[PDB]
C-alpha cells in the first residue's frame, strides 16, 4: 500500500539531476515583531487545518457526535481568532 | 479446459459464486470463527474449492466466448466493476444468475 | 531486527537533545531546537510502539504530542523575542 | 443585486442534493464491490491454509534433523500456556506494506 | 455512538426515571431550584456592578457577570433536579408526584 | 490492550490481554493468572519464539563448525 | 488490600469493553463476513 | 437597540456578517432540522 | 523497472516546454487585451520566441554573485524548483494516467505547496541586499497567509468526497461537478491560488540560471494551481456535463481545456485590475478569507451530515 | 477571426499537458501490459501478488 | 539498506545542530532531520504522520525558527523486552500467513485515526485545544508594542 513513494523518490532524484543539468548549462560554455506573530497565527490554524483531516474523511463513521467535538473544538479556536482580531494582531 | 483460479476469473464469477457457493463458504468462515488454525480447517477448505472449480467449469463449459472476454477485459482493467458492464450484461445474459 | 534500530536512532536523537541543552547553555535558540528534537524523538518512539504492538494508542498520543511541542515553540520563541529586547543581548 | 443571491443560493442546494445522490451511488458502487470480495475469500483462504501447512511440515521436518542431539526438545512446541494457534512472527514490524 | 449512565456509587433514594431528558428534568424545577437560580443569578449581577464601577463599565460589567450568573445557577439548579430525579438526592417531592401518576 | 487495531480490525494481542484481564478479576493472588500474562507479553514481543528460533540457527551453526 | 483488582471500581474495562465490541474498528475480521445471513 | 445595531454591524462588516450567517446556518442544520427528520 | 525514469522525462520535459510557451502566451494575451500584437517576428506567430530567449539568456557569459556563502544562495532556487516541479507526480490526467496514485494526495500537496516557502526565503537571505531581505520576508508571509485558506478550502472539497486520493475526487463528481455547488469556494480557491503564487493584485515583487530556475518554479505553480483548480471543482478529465455524444474526445483533452481556461483567467485579472499593497494583502487574507473558508467548511458539514448525504 | 493568435501558444499548452498524461499511458502499459489501477489497497496489491505467483507456477 | 542510510544521515544532521555555529546552519539541520524522520515514519505505512511531519514540524515550526533567526540578530553562537531475531529468514519468509479476512476492507492511516479521535477520546482533543489557545493568547501578551 506504501510502494506508491518510490516513483515519487526517483521522481525527486531526477528532477536533482535536471535542475544540476540546467546549472550547468552556462558553466560548459531591522526586527519587526508583526513577522513573529503571523507565524504563530500560521502554527496555530495550520495544526487546526491538520487536525480537520481525520475529521473530514471519516466524517461518516462518526455522526452528531464527532461533529460536534470538532464544532467545541472550532469554537475554542474562534475565541482565540477573535481575540486576536480585537487585540490589533491582524492589521499591518 | 478448467479455467485457471487467478483475480480475473474469480473476481467474475464472484457473482455466480455467491449464489451457488453459500453453504460451503458458511461452513468454512464458521470453522474459521472457531478456531484459526489452519491445520483443523483443511477438510473444509477442500470442500470450498472443490465446490468454486466445479462452478468455474461449468461457466466455461457453456458459454466460452461470453466469458473469456469478460475475464480478460476484467484482467484489463484490474477488476473495475464500473468500467466492465456492457460485457458484464453479456455475461450474465446467457447465465440467469 | 527493525525495533531495536527503530528504538537505537530514537535514543541517540534523545541523547542528542539533552547534550545541545547542556553543552550549549550559552545560546538559547539550541536549548529550544534540543528540545524539539527531544520530542521528536519520543514521538517516534510512540509511532513505533503503534506500529509494532498493533495498538492505536501511540498514534493519537503523538498527533495530541506535536500540538504541544508546537505551543512550546511558540511560546518559547515570544520569550526569547522579549528577552532580547530587554538585556540587549543573549 | 438580488438575483445574483436566489441564484446562487439555489445552486448550493440543488447541486449539494446532486452531491448526496452521487455519494448514494458511489457508495452502492463499493458495497458492490466489497460484496464481490466475500464471496471469493474462501477458496483464497483455502489455498493459503494447504500452503501453509506444507511449509510448516516442511519446516519441522528441518528443525527435528537439525537438533535430534540435543535432550531437552520437542519439536514444534507451541509458545502460548493458552495453546491457541497464532501465525509464526517475523523480524519485519510491518510486512505487508511494502 | 453507545453511552452508559449508569454509576459507580449506587443511588441511595428511590430512582424514578433513571435517565431523564433535558425537557423533563427543567420541567421538574421546585421553588428551592428556582431560590438557588435567582441567588446565584442575583449575586452575579451584583458583583458585576460593582467590580465594573472603578473602570468605568456598569452595565456591560451587570451583562457579563449576568450571564455568568445565569448559566453557573441554571447548571446548579438542572443538577440538583437531576440528582433528585435519578435519585442521588432526597427526592420526597419527586416520588410523591410520580407514584400517583 | 485497548484493542483498537492499526487497520481497523481487532488488536493483535487484545485476546489475549481480555483472557488475562479476566482471569485477575476473580484471583485476588496473581500467581495463578501468570501463564496468562506470560501469555500477553509474548504475543507483544515474540521473546520466546524469537529466543526459540535463535536456539536453533545457533544449534545449526555449531553443527556446521 | 488483598486483591484490589478484584473490586468493581477496578474493572471497567470488562463492562464497557462488551458493550462497545461490535463498533467498527474493534471487530473480529471474521465478525463482519457472517453478518450478512 | 437589535434592528439598528445589526444594521450598523453588517454594514460595515459584510463578510463578518456573511461568514456569520453562513455558519449559523450549518450548525442550525444540524441542531433543529436533524432532530425534526429523525421524528420521521 | 528501468521505463519510470521514462516516465519522469516524459512528465518534465513537456512541463518545462509548456511553461515556456505559457511565457509566451501571457505576453500574446496581455497584448491583444491593449489593442496590439506581441511577440510576432520571430516565428510565424510568435512561437519560436521562448527558444530565442532561451538561446540569448544562456549566452550571456554571466558572474555568480558569490559574495556570500554561495551554497545556500546556489540552491535556493533549486531548492524551490525541486518543489514545484514534484507536485506533478500525483495530479492526474485522466482514468489511469497518473505516475504516482497516492492515498494520501491532497494533504500531500498541501505539504509539498506548504514547503515551498523557504526558496524565497534563503534567496532572499543569500542576497546581501538588505531591501531583498524584507521583499522575500514580506512574500513568504502573504504566501503563508493564503496557504492557511487553500488548506482550509481543501478541507472543504475532501469532506463531500471522503477520500484523498485526487484520482477519486474526480470520480466523486460524475453526479456534477463541486464547482457549481461551491461555487463561492471555487472564487475563492481562485484568489487564494492567486495570492499564493505572488501574482495578479497580489504581486508585490539575480543573474542566469538562478533567476531562470526561480522563474520557471513561478510559472509551474501557477500552472499546478490551473490544473488544481479544475481538478477539484470542474470536474477533472470527466466530460460537459450534459449532451453525451461528443464522448469520442480522450479525457486527457477536457483537462488540458479546463486548465487552459484558468490561465487564461490568470492572464486577464492580471490585466483588468491593479496592485494590493502590503498592508491590504495580509488584512484581505486574515480578516476576509479565513471567516468565509472556516464557514463554508462548518456550513457543508452540518448540511451533509443533517441530511445523511455524507460519502 | 482575429482572436485566435492569442490561442496558439495557449494550445502548445494544452498539447504539452495532454502529451504528458498521455507519456504515462502508453509506458507504463508497455512494460505492464495494463493501466495503472487507482485506489490500491492492500486487498489488490496481495492480490497481484497471488496473480503473479500463480502465474509463474502455470 | 534503507533504513541505514536514513538514520545516519539524521544523526548527522542532529549532531550538527547541536553542534553548529552559525545558527541559520544550525535550523537547516534541524530542516533536515524531520525531512529524515518523515521518510523513517514512511517506512513504518504511517503515510499520515510523514505528511503531518512535513507539514508541521518543517512547515510551521521551522519557518518560525528560521523567522527568528534571520531578521533578528543572525547572531554567532535488547535482549530483555524483545530479543533480535537473527537473520535467519530463507524459511522464515515462507512462513507467511497471510489472512484475507482482514483485507476485505481495509482502513487507512487517516481513517483509522480520525474514527476514535473525536468520538472516544474527545476530551483530549479538546485539552490540546485549551493549549492551542493558551499558546494564542500569549503569543500577543509576550510580544505585542502596537503604534
Ligand atoms: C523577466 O524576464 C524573463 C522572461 O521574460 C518574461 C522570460 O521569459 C524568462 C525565461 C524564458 C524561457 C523561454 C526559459 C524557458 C526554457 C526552458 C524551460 C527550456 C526547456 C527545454 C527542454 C525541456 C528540452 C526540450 C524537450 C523536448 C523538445 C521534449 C518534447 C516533449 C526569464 C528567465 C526571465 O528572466
Ligand atoms: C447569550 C450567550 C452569550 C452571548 C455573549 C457571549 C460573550 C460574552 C460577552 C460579554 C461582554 C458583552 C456583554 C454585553 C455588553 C453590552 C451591555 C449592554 O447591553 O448594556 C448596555 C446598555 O444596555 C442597557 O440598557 C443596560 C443593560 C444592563 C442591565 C440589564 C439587566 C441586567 C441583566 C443581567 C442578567 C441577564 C443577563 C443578560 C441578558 C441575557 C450597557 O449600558 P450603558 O451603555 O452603560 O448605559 C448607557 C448610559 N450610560 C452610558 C450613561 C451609563
Ligand atoms: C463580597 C462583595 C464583593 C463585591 C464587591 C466587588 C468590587 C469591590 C470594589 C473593589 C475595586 C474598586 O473599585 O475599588 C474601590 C473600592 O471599592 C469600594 O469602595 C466598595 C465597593 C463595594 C464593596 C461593598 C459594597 C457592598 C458590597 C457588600 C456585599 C453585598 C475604590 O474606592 P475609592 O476610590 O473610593 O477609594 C478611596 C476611599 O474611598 C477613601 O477612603
Ligand atoms: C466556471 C469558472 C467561473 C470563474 C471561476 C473563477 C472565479 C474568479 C474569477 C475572477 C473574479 C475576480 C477576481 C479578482 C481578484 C481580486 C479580487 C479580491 C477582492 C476581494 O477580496 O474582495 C474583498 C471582499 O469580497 C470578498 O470577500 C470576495 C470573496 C467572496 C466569495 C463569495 C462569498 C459569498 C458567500 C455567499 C453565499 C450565499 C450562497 C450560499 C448560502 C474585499 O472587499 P472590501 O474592500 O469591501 O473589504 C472587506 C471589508 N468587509
Amino acid at each position: 500500500m506504501m510502494l506508491e513513494f518510490a516513483p515519487i523518490f526517483i521522481y525527486l532524484v531526477i528532477s536533482l539531476l535536471v535542475s544540476l543539468i540546467l546549472l550547468g548549462v552556462p558553466f560548459l560554455f531591522r526586527f519587526d515583531i508583526r513577522f513573529y506573530l503571523v507565524s504563530i497565527l500560521f502554527l496555530i490554524f495550520d495544526l487546526e487545518v491538520t487536525f480537520f483531516f481525520p475529521w473530514a474523511v471519516s466524517l461518516n463513521k462518526i455522526d452528531l457526535f464527532g461533529f460536534w467535538s470538532m464544532m467545541a473544538f472550532l469554537f475554542i479556536l474562534t475565541i482565540g481568532f477573535l481575540y486576536e482580531w480585537k487585540r490589533g494582531a491582524l492589521d499591518w | 479446459g478448467n479455467p485457471i483460479p487467478t483475480s480475473a476469473v474469480l473476481t467474475a464469477s464472484a457473482k455466480h459464486i455467491g449464489m451457488r457457493c453459500m453453504p460451503e463458504n458458511v461452513a468454512f468462515l464458521k470453522c474459521k470463527k472457531n478456531d484459526p488454525n489452519p491445520e483443523k480447517c483443511l477438510d473444509k477448505g477442500r470442500d470450498v474449492t472443490r465446490c468454486v472449480l466445479g462452478l468455474l467449469k461449468d461457466l466455461h463449459q457453456k458459454c466460452q466466448k461470453e466469458m473469456d472476454d469478460y475475464v480478460g477485459c476484467m484482467y484489463y482493467y484490474t477488476n473495475e466493476f464500473d468500467l466492465c458492464r456492457k460485457e458484464q450484461e453479456a455475461f450474465e445474459k446467457v447465465c440467469p444468475l | 531486527m527493525d525495533l531495536i534500530k527503530y528504538f537505537t536512532f530514537s535514543m541517540i536523537i534523545f541523547i542528542l537533545g539533552i547534550w545541545g541543552i547542556l553543552l550549549n547553555r550559552r545560546n538559547i535558540l539550541i536549548m529550544l531546537m534540543s528540545i524539539e528534537l527531544m520530542l521528536l524523538a519520543v514521538n517516534l518512539n510512540f509511532l513505533v510502539f503503534s506500529v509494532s504492538l498493533d495498538d492505536m494508542m501511540g498514534q493519537v498520543f503523538a498527533l495530541l504530542v506535536l500540538t504541544v511541542a508546537a505551543a512550546e515553540s511558540a511560546i518559547g520563541l515570544a520569550i526569547f523575542v522579549i528577552t532580547f529586547r530587554v538585556r540587549g543581548t543573549i | 443585486a438580488m438575483a445574483m443571491f436566489l441564484a446562487v443560493s439555489g445552486a448550493f442546494a440543488w447541486g449539494m442534493y446532486q452531491v448526496g445522490q452521487g455519494n448514494k451511488i458511489r457508495r452502492a458502487l463499493k458495497e458492490e464491490k466489497y460484496a464481490a470480495r466475500r464471496t471469493i475469500l474462501p477458496i483464497l483462504q483455502a489455498e493459503e491454509d494447504e500452503r501453509f501447512v506444507s511449509e510448516w511440515k516442511k519446516y519441522l521436518e528441518y528443525e527435528a534433523d537439525v537438533m535430534k542431539d540435543v535432550p531437552g526438545w520437542k519439536v514444534g512446541e507451541n509458545v502460548y500456556n493458552s495453546g491457541r494457534w497464532m501465525p509464526p512472527a517475523t523480524g519485519e514490524l510491518r510486512p505487508d506494506v511494502w | 455512538m453507545n453511552t452508559d449512565i449508569t454509576a459507580l456509587e449506587k443511588a441511595q433514594y428511590p430512582v424514578v426515571d433513571r435517565n431523564p431528558a433535558f425537557t423533563k428534568v427543567v420541567g421538574n424545577f421546585s421553588t428551592l431550584d428556582y431560590l438557588r437560580f435567582s441567588t446565584i443569578t442575583g449575586i452575579s449581577v451584583t458583583v458585576g456592578y460593582l467590580s465594573g464601577i472603578k473602570p468605568g463599565i456598569k452595565g456591560p460589567s451587570m451583562v457579563t457577570g449576568g450571564l455568568i450568573g445565569l448559566m453557573g445557577g441554571f447548571m446548579y439548579a438542572y443538577q440538583n433536579s437531576a440528582g433528585r430525579l435519578m435519585g442521588f438526592f432526597p427526592n420526597d417531592g419527586e416520588v410523591a408526584s410520580y407514584q400517583k401518576r | 490492550a485497548s484493542g483498537w487495531g492499526i487497520t481497523g480490525n481487532k488488536g493483535r494481542c487484545y485476546d489475549f490481554w481480555m483472557d488475562f484481564s479476566e482471569c485477575m478479576s476473580h484471583c485476588r493472588e496473581p500467581k495463578d493468572c501468570t501463564l496468562l500474562r506470560e501469555d500477553y507479553l509474548e504475543c507483544l514481543h515474540h521473546s520466546k519464539e524469537f529466543q526459540r528460533r535463535n536456539r536453533i540457527y545457533k544449534e545449526e551453526q555449531r553443527k556446521l563448525r | 488490600p488483598y486483591g484490589f483488582w478484584t473490586f468493581e471500581r477496578h474493572n471497567a474495562q470488562l463492562r464497557w469493553d462488551p458493550q462497545i465490541s461490535q463498533v467498527a474498528g474493534r471487530r473480529d475480521p471474521y465478525d463482519d463476513l457472517l453478518e450478512d445471513n | 437597540p437589535v434592528m439598528e445595531k445589526l444594521r450598523m454591524f453588517v454594514a460595515q462588516e459584510p463578510v463578518v456578517a456573511a461568514s456569520c450567517l453562513i455558519g449559523g446556518v450549518g450548525l442550525f442544520l444540524p441542531a433543529v432540522v436533524r432532530p425534526i427528520l429523525d421524528s420521521l | 523497472y528501468i521505463a519510470v525514469p521514462a516516465e519522469i522525462l516524459g512528465i518534465i520535459l513537456p512541463l518545462l516546454l509548456g511553461v515556456a510557451f505559457l511565457v509566451l502566451a501571457e505576453r500574446k494575451v496581455m497584448a491583444f487585451v491593449q489593442r496590439r500584437k506581441g511577440p510576432d517576428v520571430v516565428g510565424s506567430f510568435g512561437l519560436l520566441q521562448p527558444l530565442a530567449d532561451g538561446l540569448k539568456l544562456i549566452l550571456k557569459e554571466p558572474i555568480s554573485p558569490s559574495s556570500a556563502n554561495f551554497f545556500l544562495f546556489r540552491m535556493a532556487p533549486v531548492a524551490t524548483f525541486m518543489l514545484s516541479l514534484v507536485a506533478w507526480a500525483v495530479v492526474p490526467f485522466d482514468y489511469g494516467m497518473v505516475l504516482s496514485d497516492l492515498n494520501i494526495g491532497l494533504l500531500y500537496l498541501f505539504a509539498i505547496s506548504s514547503l515551498g516557502v523557504y526558496g524565497i526565503i534563503i534567496a532572499g537571505r543569500s542576497s546581501n541586499s538588505k531591501y531583498a531581505f524584507l521583499g522575500a520576508l514580506r512574500s513568504a508571509a502573504q504566501m503563508v497567509s493564503y496557504e492557511v485558506s487553500i488548506g482550509l478550502i481543501l478541507i472543504t472539497v475532501l469532506i463531500c468526497v471522503g477520500s484523498c486520493n485526487l484520482s477519486e475526487i474526480v470520480m466523486a463528481q460524475k453526479q456534477i461537478w463541486f464547482g457549481i455547488p461551491l461555487f463561492p469556494v471555487l472564487v475563492m480557491f481562485f484568489i487564494s491560488c492567486l495570492a499564493e503564487t505572488n501574482r495578479a493584485p497580489f504581486d508585490l515583487p539575480y543573474s542566469s540560471m538562478g533567476f531562470a530556475l526561480f522563474f520557471l518554479g513561478e510559472y509551474a505553480n501557477m500552472i499546478l494551481m490551473s490544473g488544481l483548480c479544475t481538478l477539484f471543482f470542474l470536474g477533472g478529465w470527466l466530460p460537459i456535463l450534459d449532451l453525451p455524444i461528443f464522448k469520442k474526445i480522450p479525457g486527457s483533452i477536457w483537462f488540458s481545456i479546463k486548465v487552459l481556461f484558468f490561465l487564461f483567467l490568470y492572464i486577464w485579472v492580471r490585466a483588468a485590475f491593479p496592485r494590493y499593497r502590503y498592508d491590504q494583502l495580509m488584512g484581505l487574507g486574515w480578516k476576509v478569507f479565513l471567516p468565509l473558508s472556516l464557514a463554508w467548511v462548518v456550513s457543508v458539514s452540518g448540511l451533509l451530515v443533517t441530511f445523511q448525504w455524507l460519502p | 477571426l482575429v482572436w485566435l493568435e492569442a490561442m496558439l501558444p495557449l494550445g502548445i499548452i494544452g498539447g504539452m499537458l495532454c502529451i504528458m498524461g498521455n507519456s504515462q499511458y502508453y509506458i507504463h502499459k508497455a512494460y505492464h501490459g495494463r493501466p495503472k489501477h487507482i485506489g490500491h489497497d492492500e486487498w489488490d496489491v496481495a492480490m497481484e501478488r497471488r496473480d503473479k505467483k500463480v502465474v509463474e507456477k502455470a | 539498506m534503507i533504513l541505514s542510510v536514513l538514520s545516519s544521515l539524521a544523526l548527522v544532521s542532529g549532531l550538527m545542530v547541536v553542534r553548529a555555529k552559525n545558527p541559520v546552519h544550525s535550523v537547516l539541520f534541524f530542516i533536515l532531520v524531520f525531512c529524515d524522520t518523515s521518510g523513517l515514519l514512511l517506512l513504518l505505512g504511517l503515510d499520515f504522520f510523514a505528511m503531518i511531519f512535513l507539514v508541521v514540524y518543517i512547515g510551521a515550526i521551522a519557518v518560525l525558527f528560521l523567522f527568528v533567526v534571520m531578521m533578528f540578530h543572525i547572531q554567532i553562537a535488547l535482549d530483555n523486552e524483545s530479543i533480535p531475531l537473527l537473520p535467519t529468514q530463507r524459511n522464515t519468509t515462507s512462513l507467511r500467513y497471510t489472512v484475507y479476512a482482514g483485507k476485505v476492507r481495509s482502513w487507512t492511516n487517516l481513517e483509522t485515526l480520525g474514527n476514535l479521535l473525536y468520538t472516544y477520546y474527545f476530551v483530549w482533543f479538546l485539552v490540546s485545544s485549551l493549549i492551542l489557545l493558551v499558546a494564542m493568547i500569549g503569543a500577543i501578551v509576550l510580544t505585542m508594542h502596537r503604534t
